[PDB]
């Protein structure tokens, strides 16, 4: 079939109609990012020559090819620790959560640590850890930070974020009640903070339910972690390709170096072994080149994840669709194998009404404009209201500012403006 | 470390210098227990060799082959060997050997090779292109000449028994037109039991210890161990993904041994700068503290670093949460890295902290922007 | 050691060039690493077999160098695009992006040149001497809930003030500093204090 | 000249493919760049080299 690009929509535009949302939904969206990859290192002399002294002497004639392969893989391996450090170690102190969870109805228990665990991951970090799944001189080096240290960093980032807002990124963590932190996060999206305090149970229930839906998604659906599982699969496929290439002849009498050395005498053997050295060395140069290019792709993703940590977790972001779809409120980091997961909380406006609108109001021949918000009408009366949530206020000399006379403005309307 | 870096100063850090490899303790030779000397005398000293239109093949099996008795015989005008060198044959062994015996004119020995051409190679004696074996020939004008017109000439190893038939006037006064005997030995290397092996004597077997082994000519190094691998009766060897042999059946006692390569790993050397101390600590990567101020990290056995129960910022990174530093009376110490100072934020539902003062900080960020614009004249680099 | 990022970029390019030069001493399986030995010792038919080993190895040595310089140039370009973005947003502007222009709230940045790089002196406001205060989301007065226009309600223990978020400056709570929204009963943790009307004494006088 | 970045990306990919095709004319040290010359002039043992 021809692919559908999306459902078609005529936006109901006219020169005097505006749609204002009368209600919202607190969306929680999950963004998964690769941060590191398996720190392989290959002993190129043991890969090429397998402890044959005869081959090892021939491999010296190729000079510093072997030492610069080990250098390149060591540079890749060291930057995996750098990538992991730059994402998670953005917090100077290991902040910890209070014994009492008085967060104004919000419930972080599924994203905060559980002391019951052998490694103190959260409930969602355990789902994220469950949904991701030689003697030839190839080896895997451990990461510098263990998954238990990564979980202490995501716990510190999260406990700072909950107890202190953005302030733990700008200086010392300044405590603030979570209902009042969210009231600032509403002002940061241009929604007047009374909208939170008047709807606080609803907003808390929508957040708690949206976190519950993350657990239901991650418990059922293994394809969620596809970016991290792809990074595991590529590194495993690259190592298995590198091992399988030891079975290749490259034009020698055998793929097995001990056949050559048991069947042929020195002058005849060294001709055959040089074909295996040439092919196995080309096989490493191919592997290390593709790992250098893959490491640059992981570093670009780690720099992005480190930027989402700073701007989405340690801050609130004005950047459209950077911290998930909708107007960003806040993000919570969760660790995952070779990656990070951000639970981006966003305000999404949700139940429109259509209103007649005007740029300005004529009163006494003066043109009045909104200080903040929009003029709207229900059909009979004129109100001023904020842009992102319908709350109709009577039009007054406090809600509005004069600028000049009526005649200049295209589409000005006549209504009284009350002077308190 | 100094030799690895090609430098006499070493800066502070951890350097993968070298490879630890447990050495073979002794050499182990396993061959079948059979002692019949192979019937090469009944091949090479036969009363009459066959005609090349109708060559004879002798199977050689269940016997010991002393190939130097052949190779040292100055009578042989050629002893060309292909997938093997004639010096190696005593160290090496085969499931069967097949000897093809016949007479040709002395000019025609040149046709008897893999991929060669001419009427004898085209009609009546064709070798495979991937032939493993030896072609052995000598002048027989002293014995097969009379002439001796009983000698007659016409796929690989197919016996093609006016039409394409001719015969030779072999007479003692003939130089190209003289008779030569040829023996072609074909060696069956395949992964069944060997039955034609060199004179090389078998040792006893050794288990659970690193050894320089040889089974039926399969040389290697490893720890031999008993195994649960159900080899089917026709199978002598088992292979890894890399084609390297992973298990074997012993030729004298038909039990199955795993081969494991002897314990090995990278040798990282942990150093403060040489312009600070000449003391170092050594990390045997992935190795347990057994094969090698000793401490088993999850990165490997660490030696010469003093384990400390405190924690500090990571100075030199070892791996798996461990770091090392040089500290006071001085030693290299190894410790779990500190992530930062712990802090309970003083949260309650009605408490806020507001800052009464500020500091204007100036922070310095350094960024690379360009690199040296090199240009290499590749013809002058390559050819000078 | 402050300049470590720029000195690393110098060291990598010098290490790559020295590796490329040292590879001219390699035999690659020829009778000599020196091309004039081959050409003085061997005649053309024999020499061309040896020289093709040196051409093959030196060409592989160059392809290895150019491949690693292409990947290194892409890493430098990513850093140059970042430096060009810090120039636009931190120097030519003021950045709201947390930790983009140094730690703390960004004020301004000054560029300084350095060998193969740039250095930004990111000036930032860091808040520095806290006090703890009792706080409330809103104030009940005459049954109306009042909220701050800008800043926060705080108490020193006996009196209620409104103050900006990032620097303690206590202002008396007034109908100019605060806005009404609805009645008291809806708000979780509202507190009872008077809110001063600045007009009232002007008309009472 | 306005579209210079997009035309550069087209030109680089065309230059890379034309370089890859032109390299089929190279001998690399063989008796001919043309594989059917080798296979019509030389018999198996000599041709495979
Ligand atoms: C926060 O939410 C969690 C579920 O997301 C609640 O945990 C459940 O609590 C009840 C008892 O109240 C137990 O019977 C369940 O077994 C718990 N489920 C899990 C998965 O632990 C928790 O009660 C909520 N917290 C508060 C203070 O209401
Ligand atoms: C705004 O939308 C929310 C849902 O997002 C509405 O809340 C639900 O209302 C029904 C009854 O109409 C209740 O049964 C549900 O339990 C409520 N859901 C939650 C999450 O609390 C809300 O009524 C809407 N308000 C307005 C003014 O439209
Ligand atoms: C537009 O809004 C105004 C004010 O909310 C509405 O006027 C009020 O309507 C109710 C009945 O719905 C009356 O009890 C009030 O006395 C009215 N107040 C005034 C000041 O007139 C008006 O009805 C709305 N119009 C529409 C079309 O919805
Ligand atoms: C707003 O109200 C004013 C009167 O208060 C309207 O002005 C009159 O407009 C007509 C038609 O243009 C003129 O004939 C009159 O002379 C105007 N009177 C005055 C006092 O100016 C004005 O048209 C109204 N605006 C809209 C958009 O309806
Ligand atoms: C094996 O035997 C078959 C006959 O059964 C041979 O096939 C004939 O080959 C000649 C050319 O040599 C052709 O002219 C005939 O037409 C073939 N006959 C059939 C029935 O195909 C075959 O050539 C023999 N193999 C060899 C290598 O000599
Ligand atoms: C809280 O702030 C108020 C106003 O700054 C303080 O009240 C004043 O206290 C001084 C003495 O420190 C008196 O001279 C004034 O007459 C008081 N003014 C009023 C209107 O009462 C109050 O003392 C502070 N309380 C605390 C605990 O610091
Ligand atoms: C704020 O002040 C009002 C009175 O001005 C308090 O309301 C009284 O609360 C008590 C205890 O619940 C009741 O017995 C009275 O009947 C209430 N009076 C009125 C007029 O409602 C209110 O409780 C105070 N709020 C807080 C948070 O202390
Ligand atoms: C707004 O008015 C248009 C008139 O065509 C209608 O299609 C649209 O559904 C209305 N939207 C809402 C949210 O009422
Ligand atoms: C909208 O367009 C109509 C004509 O279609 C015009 O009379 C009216 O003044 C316009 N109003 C505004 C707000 O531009
Ligand atoms: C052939 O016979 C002679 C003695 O007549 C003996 O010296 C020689 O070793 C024999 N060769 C073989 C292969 O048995
Ligand atoms: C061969 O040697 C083994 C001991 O290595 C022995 O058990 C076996 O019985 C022997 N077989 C024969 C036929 O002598
Ligand atoms: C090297 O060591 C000497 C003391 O022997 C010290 O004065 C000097 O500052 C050191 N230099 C460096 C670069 O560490
Ligand atoms: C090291 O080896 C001993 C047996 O020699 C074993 O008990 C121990 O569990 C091993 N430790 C590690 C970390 O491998
Ligand atoms: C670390 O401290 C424990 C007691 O807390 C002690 O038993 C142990 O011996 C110490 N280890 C070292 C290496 O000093
Ligand atoms: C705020 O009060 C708590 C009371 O437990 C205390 O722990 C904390 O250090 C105080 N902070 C400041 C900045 O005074
Ligand atoms: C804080 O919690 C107490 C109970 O511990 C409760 O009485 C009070 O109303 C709460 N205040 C706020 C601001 O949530």
């Amino acid at each position: 079939y021809t692919m559908s690009l999306g459902a078609e929509n005529s936006v109901a535009y006219s020169n005097n109609s505006i749609a204002i949302p009368t209600n919202f939904t607190i969306s929680v969206t999950t963004e998964i990012l690769p941060v590191s990859m398996t720190k392989t290192s290959v002993d190129c002399t043991m890969y090429i020559c397998g402890d044959s002294t005869e081959c090892s002497n021939l491999l010296l004639q190729y000079g510093s090819f072997c030492t610069q392969l080990n250098r390149a893989l060591t540079g890749i391996a060291v930057e995996q620790d750098k990538n992991t450090q730059e994402v998670f170690a953005q917090v100077k102190q290991i902040y910890k959560t209070p014994p009492i969870k008085d967060f104004g109805g919000f419930n972080f228990s599924q994203i905060l640590p559980d002391p019951s665990k052998p490694s103190k991951r959260s409930f969602i970090e355990d789902l994220l850890f469950n949904k991701v799944t030689k003697f030839n001189g190839l080896t895997v080096l451990p990461p510098l930070l263990t998954d238990e240290m990564i979980a202490q960093y995501t716990s510190a980032l999260l406990a700072g974020t909950i107890t202190s807002g953005w302030t733990f990124g700008a200086g010392a963590a300044l405590q603030i009640p979570f209902a009042m932190q969210m009231a600032y996060r509403f002002n940061g999206i241009g929604v007047t903070q009374n909208v939170l305090y008047e709807n606080q149970k609803l907003i808390a229930n929508q957040f708690n339910s949206a976190i519950g839906k993350i657990q239901d998604s991650l418990s059922s659906t293994a394809s969620a972690l596809g970016k991290l599982q792809d990074v595991v699969n590529q590194n495993a496929q690259a190592l298995n390709t590198l091992v399988k290439q030891l079975s290749s002849n490259f034009g020698a009498i055998s793929s097995v170096l001990n056949d050559i050395l048991s069947r042929l005498d020195k002058v005849e053997a060294e001709v055959q072994i040089d074909r295996l050295i040439t092919g196995r060395l080309q096989s490493l140069q191919t592997y290390v080149t593709q790992q250098l290019i893959r490491a640059a792709e992981i570093r670009a993703s780690a720099n992005l994840a480190a930027t989402k940590m700073s701007e989405c977790v340690l801050g609130q972001s004005k950047r459209v669709d950077f911290c998930g779809k909708g107007y960003h409120l806040m993000s919570f980091p969760q660790s995952a194998p070779h990656g990070v997961v951000f639970l981006h909380v966003t305000y999404v406006p949700a139940q429109e009404k259509n209103f007649t609108t005007a740029p300005a109001i004529c009163h006494d021949g003066k043109a009045h404009f909104p200080r903040e918000g929009v003029f709207v009408s229900n059909g009979t009366h004129w109100f001023v209201t904020q842009r992102n949530f319908y709350e109709p206020q009577i039009i007054t000399t406090d809600n509005t500012f004069v600028s000049g006379n009526c005649d200049v403005v295209i589409g000005i309307v006549n209504n009284t403006v009350y002077d308190p | 470390t100094k030799c690895t870096l090609k430098s006499f100063t070493v800066e502070k850090g951890i350097y993968q210098t070298s490879n630890f490899r447990v050495q073979p303790t002794e050499s182990i030779v396993r061959f079948p227990n059979i002692t019949n000397l192979c019937p090469f005398g009944e091949v090479f000293n036969a009363t009459r060799f066959a005609s090349v239109y109708a060559w004879n093949r002798k199977r050689i099996s269940n016997c010991v082959a002393d190939y130097s008795v052949l190779y040292n015989s100055a009578s042989f005008s050629t002893f060309k060997c292909y997938g093997v060198s004639p010096t190696k044959l005593n160290d090496l062994c085969f499931t069967n050997v097949y000897a093809d015996s016949f007479v040709i004119r002395g000019d025609e020995v040149r046709q008897i090779a893999p991929g060669q051409t001419g009427k004898i190679a085209d009609y009546n004696y064709k070798l495979p292109d991937d032939f493993t074996g030896c072609v052995i020939a000598w002048n027989s004008n002293n014995l097969d000449s009379k002439g001796n017109y009983n000698y007659l000439y016409r796929k690989p190893f197919e016996r093609d028994i006016y039409f394409p038939l001719q015969s030779y006037g072999f007479q003692p006064t003939n130089v190209g037109y003289q008779p030569y005997r040829v023996v072609v030995l074909s060696f069956e290397l395949l992964h069944a039991p060997a039955t034609v092996c060199g004179p090389k004597k078998s040792t006893n077997l050794v288990k659970n210890k690193c050894v320089n082994f040889n089974f039926n000519g399969l040389t290697g190094t490893g720890v031999l161990t008993e195994s649960n691998k159900k080899f089917l009766p026709f199978q002598q060897f088992g292979r890894d993904i890399a084609d390297t042999t992973d298990a074997v059946r012993d030729p004298q006692t038909l039990e199955i041994l795993d081969i494991t390569p002897c314990s090995f790993g990278g040798v990282s050397v942990i150093t403060p700068g040489t312009n600070t101390s000449n003391q170092v600590a050594v990390l045997y990567q992935d190795v347990n503290c057994t094969e090698v101020n000793v401490f088993q990290t999850r990165a490997g056995c660490l030696i010469g670093a003093e384990h400390v129960n405190n924690s500090y910022e990571c100075d030199i990174p070892i791996g798996a949460g461990i770091c090392a530093s040089y500290q006071t009376s001085q030693s290299i110490i190894a410790y779990t890295m500190s992530l930062g100072a712990e802090n309970s934020v003083a949260y309650s539902n009605n408490s806020i902290a507001i800052p009464t003062n500020f500091t204007i900080s100036v922070t310095t960020e350094i960024l690379p922007v360009s690199m040296t614009k090199t240009s290499v004249d590749c013809t002058m680099y390559i050819c000078g | 050691s402050a300049l470590g990022k720029l000195q690393d970029v110098v060291n990598q390019n010098a290490q790559a060039l020295n590796t490329l030069v040292k590879q001219l001493s390699s035999n690659f399986g020829a009778i000599s690493s020196v091309l004039n030995d081959i050409l003085s010792r061997l005649d053309k038919v024999e020499a061309e077999v040896q020289i093709d080993r040196l051409i093959t190895g030196r060409l592989q040595s160059l392809q290895t160098y150019v491949t690693q310089q292409l990947i290194r140039a892409a890493e430098i370009r990513a850093s140059a695009n970042l430096a060009a973005t810090k120039m636009s947003e931190c120097v030519l502007g003021q950045s709201k992006r947390v930790d983009f222009c140094g730690k703390g709230y960004h004020l301004m940045s000054f560029p300084q040149s350095a060998p193969h790089g740039v250095v930004f002196l990111h000036v930032t406001y860091v808040p520095a001497q806290e006090k703890n205060f009792t706080t409330a989301p809103a104030i009940c007065h005459d049954g109306k809930a009042h909220f701050p226009r800008e800043g926060v309600f705080v108490s020193n223990g006996t009196h209620w003030f409104v103050t900006q978020r990032n620097f303690y400056e206590p202002q008396i709570i007034t109908t100019d500093n605060t806005f009404v929204s609805g009645n008291c009963d809806v708000v979780i943790g509202i507190v009872n204090n008077t809110v001063y009307d600045p007009l009232q004494p002007e008309l009472d006088s």
